[PDB]
């Protein structure tokens, strides 16, 4: 294959160069046509060479031609030369430079970004850098530490706008590549690489892009579950901590990987979970943790059994296929607001060294030591959208939860944008129009996010942070029952135009206190957590503290699962996982699978399964696309009286729900729900029923397992029931027809 | 298992990206965006069946397997490059909701690289059909064009001289003596003339595919300028000598040949693009590409569903919608990387700053068409990895009342057509009170419009005449437009031309009036060639082309719009003057500057040196600037009706030498060493030059150079 270069000269002319890979040397031919200003021949001097190669006529004086040859074993080099007439005058390029031509590499093409292979086997490299005035390509062999091949890029031939490109006939004998920008000899990682190497802290922070391409994956008959938003039950898990312990039963070096997660699908199936939310799986550094990613196109290599990138790709695809075969959606937490790089050369690995001005916010933000991405800059927009489309199309991912979502509306200067372009681009991307998108206000950074209305276009779901605060305060006898009424009905004050299905409710996440710690630890340093230790701090032997704690755990689960919205469960909250009162997400430990036979875990898992089955069975109430009609909800007090809405001493509320009648087609009963947060028992009255109808009790969290949930006593209408302290009750009306 | 063409070709799921038709894996992948469609079908034509208006083959699209999000896609395995394709869509028909889905229409993919309708310019289809069925070209697995090593010239912008050219009109007249008059190949024969004229950049009038018979049924006029685009990815096939041969490949290759031949001679190419509207018009217009796919996405719509008219042509493209943003950026990148185009000029560019309706409080949780300070499309174009390093020129106004000259959102990257320069120069040169200070500001690159925002003098594109409005010759012949041949009762056209007929109206006048007209044309060219900024002039202004007073000639395929190579030879003096003045600009280092001139280099003068006259009654501007090549030059403009003798700056040890004088008869209006009488002609003015004086006629200009005298 031959390459051709046409140079305009400084005396209104053209010089034509051709470089041919002769069947192992190289031949360069120079042809100068036209004659207006110079007559008596030309000599090709190699940029000041004392010797010379005269140009001989080719086809009758129309053109002058010369030929040069070069021996093999020469690494890619450049040939530089000048032309001289029979006067001493020198002919240069139209940019006033010596004619420079590459020998051993092709010019390449600016698209696509990254590394690609053509049909003939040529390898194309392309990288964007506006600020760098010099770019070099390094090739490494199987070990490397020093480059086996170094190629400087010509600023004229190997550029199109602000994209540097180059082509190579073959990369045989090489396994990795990197880039060097400016004069700095520090190898950088390709932002668009699909397969990367090992993160090595040299004596520094370097990672190399791999020259191998991922093999074709056979998906088979895989189909997206496409579950409705109003039927979702979400389980949030950490890949490493989910199966790392010995008790999981997985074979070693496969525990704590994607295979370990795939091996436990029956756990989710028995719990009633139909969607799994994974904590971030982008490659990261152990110094800062998973919430500070380096790369956006690969899974972390430590999440695979073999520890390599291609192994991680195949393992992730296998896990996704296994989940889809079981009708379970896969959602991913994604960080796109900041990276793991630093404001110096020692912690530069990628985008910081290629083009700092475009990828990152200048000076960052006050009171922060992280590299804040310039999210709304068009190049970063393109990178983020490319990453999302890649994950959806290549890994068959069903949705995304954007960590630190409020940061995505900040502009280049840090100001708040009234029309943020990246969010709008994500919302109206035609490829992604069927994937779920959820905004999470929580931030791993030291600063805390301020609150403002998030633009949703009736498409974005949100993590409801007010739900946890209000439920925690109610169970602590510190909130008005109006807050509980608002949260039980789907949070209409925030999702009025969207619906209850867009509210993602939770009582505990991977940060803050866990479910067990929420009823066991309350110091003066845990005031931002709304916890109550039920009498004694830490583990206790008192028989009343234990009873109160068990009741409170049952109440928390019950209130979570009977509200309108999507319930989100955190890993370990179904089996008593505890972190000894710490609120750091880094202090959480591996899940213990040994205890899933005892009494407590059995009660918790059975109650969760019962609640999920009840939600499925009565979807006309719990799986709605629109809020319940105001004509079908009645709020009561102690004995069928008016509730005390503004009295901060009545921690008691009753809810009567009337079933609808659908004329499209069957009689479905009513629901009566009572919540008592008082430390004293309260008498409650059941509403009057129809003729020959009775109330059937389904849940009483003060009873004894088994029996406190049952799928049991019948109660006539207008009767009286004694609600114990810290107790929640549920009734369903059954017609004795 | 599914087959398409008589059981010979397999049908597979396909991929949603890239949009359009792409050849890979022994087949073609098709992908098209449609949010509102409920069903879709791929239609294939043979070239013979397209003429008969018959679909050769239909492939229904399965909503389960052939749709990812809002993208329909399908793959066909076989040899399809000798066929054409289109789409059929089904959905809701409700013009009062902005929906125009109809199963009997076959629409053209917006990403198609060639559109096959008709082969010959001006000739209708069978039966006098002016809107026959259109279909798109299917690509080849490889490339069939040899660039011969072409590399971008990357000229600095301050070194540019821009020549606006109409592709068909350049060689359509019989006196061009080219093999294929009016085509891309025909224009290649005439690039040496442009090179010898002194231009190094050519701006092409719209070369995207359009219908030149679009309103031929009503009335009988053609659409000659082509500001009504059908497909943005395709060249105008009827500007090619091949036609529809090889399904548009010949036309594409001819355009590439024109570009390669222009680059081989050191000439850059800038393309006119019209992204502000579409040939589909309002609700009464034809359904060709966009209305049949996603009308509410591609067009700006009112509440009831009627079309906003900010372009004054029937509809308005929804430029700042995200899908349209991606489409426009993809189109510009395609032209840059596949046709080697060096830059773009955007027509009615203010429309590209108007807001999209997606940001109304009804949609999320400032209405449609409100101008923005940071429009997302301009942000995407300026900061693109490829498009950020090319030439971007905006005509910064639209027909909806917007006027953004000097305030276009530029990111310190964007250039502008300077219409304030046009107005000020037109008013000063003809003689008008109160324009001397504006003229001096125009000569310096208009720092009052560009310096504060961080832009350079060469971001200003200076021009006196363009394709719209008067030509340079008609600027000095008519006081008013004569547009009655347009058929619109003289309503159309600019009404305030700011022109002077030099004493009499029309081409029949006395000798003194004609002498004054020649002087004034030379003065206009001198003013253009000594200003800071990038000069631009229109095709044929270098020999005095005339349109008969018609200042809006968009609908005439007729010699009034053709380059007259026969009349060019009768006006070799003006052409010689223009060539010499462009050469002079190229030779001086103080004429095209990278920064705004400072007071240490440039000094202003009047009738007496060092005393400029900025009074309201002043019609005289003169300056002198220091030159690293010529030492010092002196320029004076006398726009008064009275002759004057002016004093020259005193430089002991030197004297001034005459170079240019627009009052003198040719060839002494420009002095060159090719003139055998140069020394004698200079010597006959020595009694004036010795005492630092120079006599000037009314409405004349002079340029002098400083040389050592000892």
């Amino acid at each position: 294959a031959r390459s051709c270069y046409r140079f305009r000269t400084d005396d209104d002319g053209v010089v034509d160069v051709a470089v041919s890979g002769e069947d192992g040397g190289y031949a360069v031919s120079v042809e100068v046509p036209g004659t207006r200003g110079r007559e008596g021949g030309l000599v090709l001097r190699a940029s000041g060479s004392g010797e010379g190669v005269p140009l001989a006529p080719a086809a009758g004086g129309a053109s002058l031609a010369a030929e040069l040859s070069f021996d093999p074993t020469r690494a890619p080099f450049y040939l530089s030369f000048l032309l001289t007439d029979a006067s001493g005058a020198e002919i240069r390029t139209h940019r006033k430079t010596s004619f420079r031509v590459p020998v051993g590499v092709g010019p390449g093409s600016p698209a696509p970004l990254g590394m690609s292979i053509s049909g003939d086997g040529a390898v194309n490299f392309a990288v964007y850098s506006k600020n760098a005035n010099a770019v070099s390509l390094y090739l490494y062999a199987a070990a490397g530490d020093e480059p086996a091949l170094e190629i400087d890029l010509d600023p004229y031939i190997h550029r199109t706008g602000n994209v540097w490109h180059v082509s190579l006939a073959s990369v045989d004998g090489y396994v990795s590549y990197a880039f060097c920008c400016g004069g700095i000899r520090r190898p950088l990682l390709d932002p668009y690489a699909k397969v990367i190497g090992d993160f090595v802290s040299s004596n520094s922070m370097r990672c190399f892009a791999s020259l191998a391409i991922a093999p074709s994956y056979n998906w088979g008959r895989d189909r997206h579950p496409r579950l409705p938003l109003e039927k979702l039950v979400v389980y949030r898990a950490n890949v490493a901590l989910f199966t790392k312990d010995r008790s999981s039963g997985l074979p070693d070096d496969a525990a704590g990987t994607f295979t370990g997660l795939s091996a436990k699908v029956e756990h989710f199936r028995s719990l009633g979970v139909n969607a799994i939310l994974l904590e971030p799986v982008f490659p990261f550094h152990q110094v800062k943790g998973p919430y500070f990613p380096y790369h956006f196109f690969s899974p972390m290599n430590l999440y695979s059994s073999k520890g390599l990138s291609v192994s991680a790709i195949k393992s992730m695809k296998d896990m996704v296929r296994v989940m889809h075969r079981n009708g379970i959606e896969v959602l991913l937490e994604v960080v796109f607001t900041h990276t793991a790089e630093g404001e110096s050369e020692c912690q530069t690995i990628s985008m910081r060294g290629i083009d700092n001005s475009s990828y990152y916010i200048a000076n960052g933000i006050a009171g922060c030591k992280a590299s804040i991405l310039n999210c709304n800059h068009p190049v970063t927009q393109k990178l983020i959208l490319d990453s999302l489309r890649h994950w959806v199309l290549d890994f068959h991912v069903d949705g995304f939860c954007f960590i630190n979502a409020p940061f995505l509306v900040r502009g280049p200067g840090g100001e708040y944008l009234s029309r943020p372009p990246l969010l709008e681009a994500i919302t109206f991307d035609p490829v992604l129009s069927m994937t779920k998108i959820i905004a999470d206000p929580w931030s791993p950074l030291d600063i805390s996010n301020v609150q403002f209305p998030f633009p949703h276009w009736k498409r974005w779901a949100e993590v409801n942070t007010r739900f946890s605060i209000d439920v925690r305060k109610f169970l602590k006898r510190e909130a008005l029952i109006s807050d509980l009424a608002t949260r039980l009905c789907g949070s209409g004050d925030l999702f009025s135009t969207r619906g209850p299905a867009f509210s993602f409710n939770h009582v505990s996440r991977n940060s803050g206190l866990s479910l067990v710690d929420l009823v066991s630890f309350s110091n003066d340093d845990l005031l931002s957590e709304s916890s109550w230790n039920c009498g004694e701090e830490g583990p206790s032997e008192n028989s009343a503290v234990l009873q109160t704690r068990l009741r409170q755990i049952r109440n928390f689960l019950f209130i979570l699962f009977v509200s309108l919205g999507v319930p989100v469960l955190n890993m370990g909250d179904e089996c008593g996982h505890s972190a000894a009162g710490s609120v750091s997400y880094k202090d959480r430990g591996p899940l213990n699978w040994r205890g899933m036979k005892t009494t407590f875990v059995k009660e918790v898992t059975g109650f969760i399964s019962f609640l999920t089955a009840l939600r499925s069975r009565r979807g006309d109430i719990f799986q709605r696309r629109e809020f319940l009609k105001l004509e079908n909800i009645h709020w009561y007090g102690s004995d069928l009286c008016e509730p005390g809405w503004d009295d901060p001493t009545s921690n008691f509320l009753c809810m009567h729900i009337n079933a609808e009648v659908d004329e499209m087609a069957s009689v479905r009963g009513d629901l009566y729900i009572c919540f008592n947060a008082n430390e004293e028992s309260v008498s409650a009255a059941l509403p009057a029923l129809a003729e020959g109808s009775v109330w059937l009790r389904l849940v009483d969290t003060s009873l004894a397992f088994p029996g406190f949930f049952a799928t049991v006593q019948q109660v006539p209408g207008l009767s009286s029931y004694h609600v114990e302290a810290h107790t929640c009750v549920l009734f369903e009306s059954k017609s004795a027809l | 298992e599914r087959y398409a063409l008589g059981g010979a070709c397999r049908v597979l799921a396909g991929m949603p990206a890239p949009l359009g038709a792409t050849a890979l894996d022994g087949g073609v992948n098709f992908a098209v965006y449609s949010a509102g469609a409920s069903a879709a079908s791929l239609c294939l034509f043979t070239p013979d069946d397209l003429e008969a208006d018959e679909v050769t083959e239909e492939v229904p699209l399965d909503p389960l397997f052939n749709r990812t999000g809002n993208v329909w896609h399908v793959f066909i395995e076989g040899e399809l490059h000798n066929m054409l394709y289109g789409y059929r869509f089904d959905g809701m028909f409700a013009p009062h909701c902005g929906q125009y889905f109809d199963v009997s229409n076959v629409v053209v993919d917006p990403y198609a690289k060639a559109v096959i309708s008709r082969g010959e310019y001006g000739v209708p289809g069978p039966g006098g059909d002016c809107w026959p069925q259109m279909a798109g070209m299917i690509p080849l697995p490889y490339s069939t064009f040899d660039w011969q090593g072409d590399l971008p010239l990357r000229y600095p912008q301050k070194d540019l001289v821009i020549y606006e050219m109409h592709l068909r009109g350049f060689t359509k007249h019989s006196s061009s003596n080219v093999e294929h008059p009016g085509t891309y190949i025909g224009a290649i024969s005439k690039l040496d003339y442009l090179k010898e004229l002194g231009v190094n950049c050519v701006e092409l009038m719209p070369c995207h595919e359009f219908n030149e018979l679009e309103y031929f049924s009503c009335s009988s006029k053609m659409n000659f300028w082509g500001y009504s685009t059908i497909n943005f990815f395709s060249p105008m096939i009827r500007y090619s000598s091949g036609g529809i041969r090889n399904c548009g490949r010949d036309a594409i290759n001819e355009f590439k040949t024109f570009v390669r031949e222009a680059h081989k001679r050191g000439i850059e190419v800038i393309m006119d693009v019209v992204f502000n509207h579409t040939a589909e018009g309002n609700e009464k217009g034809p359904i060709l590409s966009f209305r049949g796919i996603d009308n509410s996405t591609y067009y700006m719509l009112a509440p009831k569903g009627e079309f906003y008219n900010y372009s004054g042509c029937g509809n308005t493209f929804n430029c700042n919608h995200p899908v349209v943003r991606e489409f426009i950026v993809d189109c510009l990148r395609y032209w840059v990387t596949e046709m080697h185009v060096d830059g773009f000029r955007f027509d009615l560019a203010s429309i590209m700053t108007r807001g999209c309706s997606l940001w109304d409080p009804v949609n999320v949780y400032t209405t449609t068409g409100t101008p923005l300070a940071t429009p997302p499309l301009i942000d995407m174009i300026s900061n693109d990895p490829i498009l950020g390093d090319v030439k971007l020129i905006a005509e910064a106004w639209d027909a909806g009342g917007l006027y953004q000259v000097g305030q276009f959102p530029h990111w310190k990257i964007w250039s502008e057509w300077n219409g304030k320069y046009r107005d000020i120069v037109r008013q000063f040169i003809k003689g008008t009170d109160g324009f001397a200070g504006g003229f001096a500001e125009c000569l310096c690159g208009s720092p009052h419009l560009y310096q504060a925002g961080g832009r350079k003098p060469w971001h200003s594109i200076n021009f006196v005449c363009a394709h719209d409005g008067f030509t340079l010759a008609d600027l000095v012949t008519y006081n008013k437009k004569y547009n009655s041949s347009n058929g619109e009762d003289n309503r159309d056209g600019e009404n305030h031309n700011l022109s002077w007929n030099c004493g009499e109206e029309g081409e029949f006048a006395g000798l003194s009036v004609k002498r004054l007209r020649k002087r004034q044309m030379r003065n206009f060219f001198v003013s253009l060639m000594v200003s800071q900024g990038v000069p631009m002039f229109y095709m044929g202004d270098e020999y005095g082309h005339t349109k008969g007073g018609n200042n809006n000639t968009y609908c005439h395929d007729h010699y009034v719009n053709y380059f007259r190579w026969d009349k060019k030879e009768e006006s070799s003096d003006l052409q010689r003057f223009c060539s010499l003045m462009t050469k002079f600009r190229k030779q001086c280092e103080s004429l095209g500057l990278a920064d705004f001139p400072t007071a240490q280099r440039l000094h202003w003068h009047g009738h007496q040196p060092g005393k400029p006259d900025w009074s309201e009654t002043s019609r005289f501007v003169a300056f002198s600037t220091k030159d690293e090549t010529k030492g010092e030059i002196y320029v004076a403009f006398n726009a008064s009706h009275l002759p004057a003798v002016v004093g020259l700056p005193e430089r002991p040890g030197y004297r001034w030498e005459p170079l240019v004088d627009t009052g003198k008869p040719a060839p002494y209006d420009f002095l060159t060493d090719d003139l055998p009488d140069r020394a004698h002609a200079v010597h006959l003015f020595s009694h004036f030059l010795n005492s630092n004086l120079y006599p000037m006629l009314s409405y004349s200009s002079i340029i002098l150079e400083l040389q050592p005298d000892d």
